[PDB]
């Protein structure tokens, strides 16, 4: 059912929807990080599993700042 | 450290339903061509208490079965097998010199472990009976490796963390040895 | 050489020994090519997925199928409860089949 | 996207529709058509005729065209110059 | 009987315990509120509820039987989701944020080395569940509340997390229990007097409590997010919101006062001496006297938390961003580079014994 | 000037005393976390007049002794 | 009886019907507590509680962003879909859940053996710690350099002056 | 002026936390020296007429994995997590008692269902695409074809 | 700089919040004083000849 894209429509039809599509995926790579490190008893891999996560909380706050911006723009007349 | 594992038993039960876990026995034992020996009966609080008693009395065999592991190459658990058992016999001759000749100080002091957490620093009064009971029936002294003499902390007179809750067999054996044994 | 493999405790795990091997095959300089290390990779990746091993278990389980073997039988006895590793099962001499403590150790 | 996409005969052909759901004289209505003389419409009737139109096409009459405005043509080249599609929101351009 | 019996009470034995101890909160938080107006009263010269039971003891009682025999009001009866999807939240989070503080030695729900961050990380869920009650809500009164509280969420986590942080790092142990037993000798309001300060501060701006209630501001917002609760919702968010303030005065009390850690040790040894170790009665003394002393000083700030209430006016939230930011956060960073370097200099770096 | 802002290089204590006055936030703010690396840079003096440091602790795994194994020993044979 | 199946099959029953991006953030939590919960048991108490600690934060922020974006659009707009279709394509995704193909690594069983060699026993999160700041301690100063970057990064990005 | 009307509602709530301590502390406490005396409920319940004054073990914390080892070990040897006994000589039952937990290694169910979590370049490789796994199956196969020589 | 105040008296004047502790101080002492309520209606409040009631 995975190659057919049905991911394609549990996306949802606004903007702030694909930034947690991509969040979702993101973690989906640091959950299979700790659960290969878990097993292996291995800390090295839950220290990129931190990193992933510390990693992918910058990338959201840099993309929310540019849908912040971009939708500050269209409201930007402020004659009021 | 709580971490779940693969090796022991987990945190809760629905750990064991998520991971499937068996708990798998075998009924098999040694073959015979392994000489026997007599498993350590001591659950976790005597161990506790004899710790350094088996380490005075069995140094060198605890010594000798590590460096075997060390010069195994790997082959430790199946060569080492002869040292493995000179050290369960000689930590077994310990406890049973614990129950024929300081049964009351022993067992009072890894009761008081029982009572207060397994911590040494909340058993120094029953500890103390125990140190002088030991030595002067197996000549036997408590040692902390790597510094000096006075400095150990279990023969600290004043220590800054002492137990909140006071085991009252230990307070009145201690008198009991106060008054009579220092007149 | 950065350190790979590391235990929950800080010191080596399980398979460090198999993974430290094969660094030292692979650097060492007597040897012209790397084949005689391609034992010592097989090693640590079996140390890690027990691939080969899970496979063996595979072909005694469906060899004993077309026998008749009852698993049971030949298998080893195994719970799936832990409250209820009894005294009894642990083959204790007055060994009940009470349900053992598990909530508060 | 945000573009015009209206014709002179489609943007005439629906002021002919909307103007033939009112009590007009005539039902044959072209550029030339004039709403006071040829449609006999009213101060009144006029402005009903002008708001019903703004409606059609989304657009909003000014007081100087409203107040000037003779004939369908005019009414059809207003249109034409002025309508602008709604901006949407952020969503509907760019995903 | 008697032998399937006496076994049938051990089988169910941990469930009774669980049941006393989700008692032993709820008593707590029920007369708090109680106290609370008992409290402001005499402080402003009235004298609060007496009318209510004998001497007020059934006020709690009466305001929660009358709120559960009220209409709940929404648009439609399969809407029971959105209005109480927000409470139920705010209330799990607290109440599981309960289970890992220790009334004595080891007598906690949940023990773990990560104490600390359930702890921290269970009290961040409760802003999740006040902020869906403005779920697109046509109420414009509930809409500026949840502005308001994300307002102030940004203010003190930042603030209370490294706060905790540092009491943590002096012992070098994220176990709640571990931190209680290392204020044997000291207590860390001594040494960590403006941490104290600064936490009680963060604990009043995360359960929106004045001079920080600008959430539930009723010369402001009417109500806030409750101005459309009613019935259940409305006492689920009133348990939860209460039930918080029990929870950081506790914490307050563990942190800084050392928790279950008796006043004086010469009077805990005097009372327990009165009583043979053999016999449970000693166990049902010693728990009387370790949670005893953890509730005197829970006490103490839970009439803090009303204290502060009658006599401080509220400050805007605005101010309250600027606040946390430009003063308190600086003061924490310097706290969390001070704190090593003297530990590091005196060669007492912690650790876990 | 009575009310001027100093110039750092010119007047520094009087710099220091503008924003002391001005921005309390920030002069005792970086004076407590000042303090921090000045107490690190402190110990030696206390390593020589106070006291030494600890031992480190036995956190390495057992003590192996360095040496090769006894073949003289004996006892507590099968 | 395995429940996890069951969440995760009503969170995928709303992802396919989320209309407007209020639901579309609901969705984001009802995936993250499946996965904190998953990671409390099993395999990692440590990361259960950081994913609860960082995420939920993220979270609020997400949600304030919303209240400022929202213009109407899916509050009319229609949707069509059908019961029967969606449930149809949700069986269909159920039937293949083996992520992997090595049946023998799926279905036997292992054990470890624990050792007494490591008398100083400490969590995993000191473990991280002593090799982050010591061995990996250059990855700890360009995630700080990195987290530098998105604070000027956000500012002028954001600031109107 | 004290008023004594106002501090009603805190010694209730002193009581409140008195409640939870004095049943916690004593009721767990109890439960785990009652669990300590012996592998059998006639020995739990009744009090034998020679057995001495009752010691009680206090619940314990801060914990570690060595701690896991021992509560395994003293099931293994009292029928309890924390039974106490300090003979010398284990039982010959301890001998061949051990127990050995065996789980499966699978991902979780959220990496494997979740409508988004579970598509990825890699993870469709190795749901759809056999050249990992027949690569691998030549190891497997190795095994069994070197066995004759 | 011609505050009359030190900086450092400035300083720990703000950071300890003494006003904010005096004015906790303030009420606590209302707390040890005798209320003004009165217990109606078993008790009345004053009247006087003049007042208009009931017809
Ligand atoms: C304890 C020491 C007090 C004492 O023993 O006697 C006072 C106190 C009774 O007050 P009182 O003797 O009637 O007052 C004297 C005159 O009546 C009335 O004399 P007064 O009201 O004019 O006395 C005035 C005195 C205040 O009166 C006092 O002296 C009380 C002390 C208050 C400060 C310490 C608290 O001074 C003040 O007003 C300033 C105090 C507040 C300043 C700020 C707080 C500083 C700390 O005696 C008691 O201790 C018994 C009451 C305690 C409560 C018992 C029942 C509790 C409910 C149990 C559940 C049912
Ligand atoms: C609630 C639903 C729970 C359903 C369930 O399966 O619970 C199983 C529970 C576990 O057994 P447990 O009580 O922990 O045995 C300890 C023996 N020392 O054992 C049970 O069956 C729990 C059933 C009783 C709990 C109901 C509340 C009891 C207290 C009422 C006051
Ligand atoms: C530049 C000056 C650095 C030198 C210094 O301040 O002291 C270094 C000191 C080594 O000196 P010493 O204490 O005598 O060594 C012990 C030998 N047993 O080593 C130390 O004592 C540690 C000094 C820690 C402070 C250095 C870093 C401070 C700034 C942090 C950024
Ligand atoms: C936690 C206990 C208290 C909360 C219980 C509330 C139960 C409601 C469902 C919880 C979420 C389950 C998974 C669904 C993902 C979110 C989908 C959603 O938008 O919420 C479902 C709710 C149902 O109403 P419905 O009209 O059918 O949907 C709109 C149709 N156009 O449509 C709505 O928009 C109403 C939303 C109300 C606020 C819900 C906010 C999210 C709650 C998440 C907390 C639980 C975490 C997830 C647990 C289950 C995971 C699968
Ligand atoms: C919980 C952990 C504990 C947290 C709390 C820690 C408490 C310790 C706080 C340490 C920092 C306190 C610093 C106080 C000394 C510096 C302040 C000072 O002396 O004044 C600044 C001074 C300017 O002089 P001025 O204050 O203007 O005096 C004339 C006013 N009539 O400026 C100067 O002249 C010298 C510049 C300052 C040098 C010292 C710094
Ligand atoms: C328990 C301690 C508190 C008891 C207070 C009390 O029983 O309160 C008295 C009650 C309530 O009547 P009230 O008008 O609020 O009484 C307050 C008097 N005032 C106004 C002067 C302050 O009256 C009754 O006995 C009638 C009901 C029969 C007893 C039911 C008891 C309540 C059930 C829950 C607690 C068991
Ligand atoms: C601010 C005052 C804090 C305070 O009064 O608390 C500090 C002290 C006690 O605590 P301590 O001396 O810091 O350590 C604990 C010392 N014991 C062992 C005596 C408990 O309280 C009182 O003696 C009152
Ligand atoms: C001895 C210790 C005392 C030293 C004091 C030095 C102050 C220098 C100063 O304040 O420098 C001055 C500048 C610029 O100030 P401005 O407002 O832009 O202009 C000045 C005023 N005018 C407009 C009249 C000209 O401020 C800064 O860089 C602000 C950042 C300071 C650090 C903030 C974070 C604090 C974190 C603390 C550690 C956790
Ligand atoms: C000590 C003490 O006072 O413990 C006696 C207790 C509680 O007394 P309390 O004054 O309600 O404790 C509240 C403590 N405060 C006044 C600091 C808030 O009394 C009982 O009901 C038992
Ligand atoms: C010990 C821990 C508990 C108390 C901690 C806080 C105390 C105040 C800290 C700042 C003091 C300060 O800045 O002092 C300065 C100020 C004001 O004096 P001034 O304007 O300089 O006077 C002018 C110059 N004279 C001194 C020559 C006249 O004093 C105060 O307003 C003291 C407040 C006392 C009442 C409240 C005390 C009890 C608080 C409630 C119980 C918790
Ligand atoms: C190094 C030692 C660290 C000390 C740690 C404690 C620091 C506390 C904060 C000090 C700074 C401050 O309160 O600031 C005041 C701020 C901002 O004021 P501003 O806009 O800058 O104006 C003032 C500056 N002037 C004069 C130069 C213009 O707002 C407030 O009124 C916050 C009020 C919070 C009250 C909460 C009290 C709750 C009860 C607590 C007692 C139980």
């Amino acid at each position: 059912m995975d190659l057919i894209l049905l991911m394609l429509v549990a996306v949802g039809l606004n903007i702030i929807d694909i930034y947690i599509m991509i969040e979702i995926l993101i973690m989906g790579c640091t959950v299979n990080t700790i659960y290969s490190a878990s097993l292996d008893n291995d800390m090295i891999g839950l220290i990129y599993s931190l990193i992933q996560i510390i990693i992918a909380g910058v990338e959201s706050a840099i993309g929310l700042s540019i849908l912040v911006n971009y939708n500050r723009i269209r409201n930007s007349e402020e004659i009021e | 450290s709580s971490t779940h594992t693969n090796d022991s038993l987990n945190s809760s039960n629905y750990v064991d339903k998520l991971k499937d876990t068996h708990f798998v026995f075998e009924n098999d034992k040694l073959p015979s061509e392994i000489p026997d020996v007599e498993e350590v009966g001591a659950t976790t609080a005597p161990l506790l208490s004899a710790a350094y008693f088996i380490g005075a009395k069995c140094q060198d065999y605890n010594d000798d079965f590590m460096l075997c592991q060390k010069e195994a190459k790997g082959n430790g658990p199946i060569d080492c097998l002869k040292e493995g058992r000179r050290v369960t016999r000689c930590a077994s001759g310990v406890l049973k010199d614990l129950n024929t000749h300081c049964s009351d100080e022993f067992r009072l002091h890894w009761q008081c472990l029982s009572f207060s957490n397994l911590e040494y620093k909340n058993c120094r009064k029953a500890e103390s009976l125990l140190n002088k009971c030991v030595f002067e029936k197996m000549n036997l002294v408590k040692k902390i490796p790597g510094i000096p003499e006075d400095r150990q902390i279990h023969l600290k007179q004043n220590p800054v963390l002492k137990p909140v809750a006071l085991h009252q067999d230990s307070e009145v054996a201690f008198k009991k040895a106060q008054n009579e044994n220092s007149i | 050489a950065p350190l790979q493999q590391v235990g929950r405790h800080g010191g080596p795990n399980k398979c460090f020994g198999e993974f430290q091997r094969v660094v030292e095959c692979m650097t060492n300089a007597k040897h012209d090519s790397y084949e005689p290390c391609n034992n010592l990779k097989n090693d640590y990746l079996e140390c890690r997925k027990h691939k080969v091993e899970r496979y063996k278990a595979f072909l005694m389980q469906k060899h004993a199928e077309e026998l008749g073997k009852d698993p049971e039988e030949i298998g080893a006895p195994f719970v799936r409860k832990r409250r209820f590793l009894t005294s009894k099962t642990l083959g204790l001499v007055d060994g009940d089949d009470y349900e053992i403590g598990v909530e508060k150790i | 996207q945000s573009a015009s996409t209206l014709t002179k005969e489609d943007v005439l052909t629906r002021s002919v529709s909307v103007l033939r759901g009112f009590e007009v004289k005539t039902k044959d209505i072209d550029l030339q058509t004039t709403f006071v003389q040829d449609l006999g419409m009213d101060s009144l009737d006029l402005n009903d005729a002008l708001v019903a139109l703004e409606e059609e096409f989304d657009v909003v009459f000014d007081d100087k065209t409203a107040n000037e405005i003779k004939t369908v043509g005019e009414v059809v080249d207003f249109v034409l110059a002025n309508y602008l599609p709604t901006e949407q929101s952020i969503n509907h351009t760019i995903r | 009987m008697l032998n399937n019996l006496f076994d049938f009470i051990e089988y169910i034995e941990y469930w009774l315990i669980i049941v006393a101890f989700v008692a032993s909160v709820l008593i707590v938080v029920a007369y708090l509120t109680v106290a609370e107006r008992k409290t402001m009263g005499y402080m402003q010269r009235r004298l609060g509820p007496n009318a209510v039971g004998y001497y007020g003891v059934l006020m709690a009682v009466a305001d929660a039987l009358k709120l559960l025999s009220k209409e709940i009001v929404l648009p439609h009866n399969g809407d029971i989701i959105y209005v109480m999807s927000g409470p139920l939240i705010s209330l799990f989070s607290v109440l599981l944020s309960w289970a890992v503080i220790p009334f004595g030695p080891g007598l906690s729900l949940l023990d773990s080395e990560y104490s600390i961050i359930y702890l921290l990380a269970s009290g961040s869920i409760g802003v999740f569940g006040t902020v869906i009650v403005g779920w697109m809500s046509n109420s414009k009164y509930t809409v500026l509340a949840t502005v308001r509280t994300t307002a102030q969420l940004i203010s003190y986590e930042l603030v209370l997390t490294t706060v905790v942080f540092i009491i943590a790092l002096i012992v070098s142990s994220l176990n709640i229990n571990v931190i209680i037993e290392s204020q044997y000798n000291i207590w860390y309001i001594i040494p960590f007097f403006p941490l104290c300060l600064i936490f009680f501060i963060s604990a009043l701006a995360e359960t929106a409590r004045p001079p920080f209630d600008n959430v539930e501001a009723e010369s402001e917002l009417v109500s806030g997010h409750m101005t459309e609760l009613s019935a259940s919702p409305f006492v689920i968010f009133f348990l939860s919101e209460y039930c918080s303030m029990v929870l950081m005065s506790t914490l307050t009390a563990i942190f800084f006062f050392g928790g279950y850690l008796p006043f004086s040790n010469t009077i805990h040894h005097l009372i327990l001496n009165l009583f043979d170790q053999h016999s449970i009665y000693y166990f049902i003394i010693e728990g009387i006297l370790l949670s005893g002393y953890l509730a005197i000083k829970a006490n103490f700030f839970m009439f803090s938390f009303v204290w502060i209430r009658a006599a401080a006016p509220r400050l805007r939230y605005d101010l309250l961003i600027l606040f946390c930011w430009y003063v308190l956060l600086p003061i924490v960073f310097a706290i969390v580079v001070f704190a090593p370097g003297i530990l590091y200099c005196f060669d007492a770096l912690p650790v876990i014994i | 000037a009575i009310g001027d802002y100093p110039v750092y290089y010119k007047q520094p204590i009087r710099w220091l005393s503008y924003h002391a006055h001005t921005r309390p936030h920030v002069f005792y703010a970086i004076a407590v976390a000042a303090l921090g690396p000045v107490f690190m840079m402190a110990t030696p003096l206390r390593r020589k007049f106070l006291y030494d440091d600890h031992e480190p602790l036995p956190a390495n795994g057992y003590p192996l002794p360095n040496r090769s194994r006894d073949k003289t020993l004996t006892g507590y044979d099968d | 009886m395995n429940l996890e199946i069951l969440d995760l099959s009503i969170l995928g029953f709303y992802s396919l019907i989320s209309s407007n991006s209020f639901e579309s953030i609901a969705i984001l939590v009802a995936t993250i507590m499946p996965v904190i919960t998953e990671l409390w048991y099993n395999y990692s108490q440590l990361f259960a509680l950081l994913y609860t600690l960082i995420y939920v934060g993220a979270v609020v922020i997400l949600f304030v962003f919303i209240l400022s974006v929202i213009n109407e659009k899916e509050e009319y707009e229609y949707e069509y879909s059908g019961l029967f279709i969606l449930i149809l394509v949700l069986l269909l995704d159920d039937l293949d859940d083996n992520e992997s193909n090595d049946n023998d690594y799926n279905n036997v069983y292992i054990t470890d053996y624990a050792d007494w060699f490591n008398n100083y026993n400490e969590s995993d999160l000191s473990v991280i710690g002593n090799l982050l700041f010591t061995e990996y301690a250059l990855l700890l100063l360009i995630i700080s350099f990195i987290l530098l970057m998105s604070i000027i990064g956000l500012i002028l990005i954001v600031k109107k002056d | 002026m004290i008023p004594f009307e106002a501090l009603i509602p805190y010694a209730i709530m002193f009581a409140g936390f008195c409640l939870g301590g004095g049943v916690m502390n004593s009721a767990i406490t109890a439960d785990i020296t009652k669990r300590a005396r012996g592998p059998n409920q006639e020995i739990k319940r009744n009090v034998g007429e020679d057995e001495g004054p009752r010691n009680y073990t206090k619940p314990r914390y801060n914990t570690d994995q060595w701690d896991k080892y021992f509560a395994v070990r003293d099931l293994r040897l009292t029928g309890s997590l924390r039974g106490q006994s300090d003979n010398a000589v284990a039982e010959e039952s301890f001998k061949t008692n051990s127990i050995q937990p065996y789980s499966n290694t699978r991902r979780p169910w959220v990496l494997r269902r979740h409508i988004i979590m579970k598509n990825s370049p890699t993870k469709w490789a190795r749901k759809y695409s056999s050249r990992r796994d027949e690569r691998e199956q030549e190891i497997k196969d190795d095994y069994i074809r070197g066995m004759g020589e | 700089e011609e505050s009359s105040e030190s900086a450092l008296s400035k300083a720990t004047k703000w950071y300890l919040l003494s006003e904010i502790f005096r004015g906790l101080y303030i009420t606590l002492e209302m707390y040890f004083r005798a209320p003004y309520t009165i217990y109606y209606p078993f008790e009345k409040g004053p009247v006087s000849p003049r007042f208009r009631g009931e017809h």
